[PDB]
């Protein structure tokens, strides 16, 4: 089997997985200021030879798209997670304790990794960044491409009234922008937290004033 | 008045159904606090009405602003929500007394809240006003024709700059033409403005010729 080789490769990458998640979760990146986090993921993909591109509407809010190229003749698979996080230190209007710790930082304690920034979503993103690294470095045989798509603006912030433009946009400049501008593939796995339970329906939304 | 609730939840996880006062959404709880506060206000103005020589003070209460949280991030309801109250005082009411009354309204609902004052100014009745009162009275009867009447309560129960003067020992009253803008009147008669200017001048000619 050529699979087992990768599994044992992944058993040895426990530490890089932890480090990547913690370094990534530690980065200040609430929706609207995901640039710095994007930069880390770009430079991470570059070092590991995934040939990344910045695909975005603004030079400081962008998606990062790189690939693990195939031998030829297979189906493409995307892995997708988002760079933005929920809490900004700004938000004293939504949280009783805007400056807690679980809201903004990320650390390795016991056998856990703590931080909202990790659960959502730096996180599942670390998981497949490592998975991609294992496949490449284990020299696994793949006919089809693996597309690595790290996006901005997934979280449901939206502009309204006098709050317009760059600082308040989210989903319009996130994944759908990336996909519409190259990040296409045959199939896509979005890596977010379920409890190891697959879901392939999702809801829409209407916002009313 | 900031009402606390929580824990924050992403909309697909919000617990329903839940009793209003138990809602994790601070906006929901506040809505319940608002009707309790409006009835408290209905009784406040009557309980603290007080008659002075300079007028009857009818101290009213209004909720002037609300907010929580921010409009451009609504996918999680707020753990807190604030209200901003204008509560008028008669000259003889201590602000802390009023604060405890409001703390009590909240307490009756079982809500956790912060009642924090961010403005306090004292109201005053003038002491030793008779010389100005009289000088004006004389002028008023000459120009307007009858004795002066007792002022309307809203014009006694507001903030006007008679307070700083009185606070600092300069006996002071207020007097002009027309209905108050808080009313809201939107115009003056030119004839009445002329009358006032005459009264002002006459008042000055009397009063400024007394030896202090
Ligand atoms: O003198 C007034 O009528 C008056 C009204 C307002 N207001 O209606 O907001 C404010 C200050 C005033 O002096
Ligand atoms: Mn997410």
């Amino acid at each position: 089997n050529d699979v087992a080789k990768v599994m044992k490769t992944l058993d040895g990458m426990r530490e890089g997985l932890i480090q990547t998640a913690v370094e990534l979760g530690s980065i200040e990146a609430p929706t609207g200021r995901e640039g710095a986090a994007g930069d880390y993921v770009y430079e991470w993909m570059a070092r590991n030879g995934f040939g990344p591109e910045r695909v975005g509407v603004f030079d400081d809010r962008f998606n990062v798209v790189g690939r693990l190229r195939g031998t030829g003749g297979g189906a493409s698979l995307s892995f997708n997670s988002h760079l933005d996080t929920i809490m900004a230190r700004e938000d004293t209007a939504r949280f009783a304790d805007a400056n807690d710790r679980i809201y903004h930082e990320a650390w390795h304690e016991e056998g856990r990794i703590y931080g909202y920034s990790v659960v959502n979503c730096k996180g599942p993103m670390a998981c497949w960044l490592i998975a991609a690294k294992a496949l490449k470095e284990a020299g696994a045989a793949l006919k089809g491409d693996v597309v690595l798509t790290a996006v901005c603006g997934e979280i449901d912030c939206e502009p309204v009234d006098e709050f317009q433009g760059h600082d308040y946009l989210a989903e319009d400049i996130g994944a759908r922008y990336a996909i519409s501008h190259g990040a296409i593939s045959d199939y896509a796995l979005v890596a977010e937290a379920t409890n190891f339970k697959p879901a392939w329906v999702e809801a829409g939304k209407v916002f009313l004033k | 008045v900031t009402v606390f609730a929580g824990p924050s939840r992403y909309t697909p996880y919000v617990p329903r159904p839940v009793a209003a006062l138990d809602s994790p959404n601070a906006i929901v709880r506040m809505a319940k606090l608002v009707e309790a506060l409006e009835e408290w206000a209905d009784n406040y103005e009557k309980r603290y009405t007080r008659e002075y020589g300079g007028g009857t003070v009818v101290p009213k209460v209004a909720i002037g602003a609300i907010r929580g949280g921010v409009p451009y991030k609504i996918y999680r309801f707020p753990e807190l929500c604030s209200i901003y109250m204008d509560i008028r005082l008669n000259p003889d009411t201590n602000p802390l007394v009023v604060q405890r009354e409001v703390e009590a309204v909240v307490s009756k609902l079982g809500l956790k809240a912060e009642v924090k004052p961010f403005l306090f100014r004292r109201g005053y009745e003038a002491q030793g006003i008779e010389p100005l009162q009289n000088a004006l009275e004389v002028a008023h009867r000459e120009v307007v024709g009858r004795p002066t009447e007792r002022p309307g309560s809203p014009e006694c129960s507001m903030w006007r700059d008679t307070n700083p003067y009185n606070e600092l020992g300069i006996p002071s009253l207020t007097y002009g033409c027309g209905g108050g803008a808080g009313g809201g009147n939107t115009y003056f008669l030119v004839d009445d403005m002329l009358k006032a200017a005459k009264v002002y001048a006459m008042t000055a000619m009397d009063l400024c010729n007394r030896t202090p």
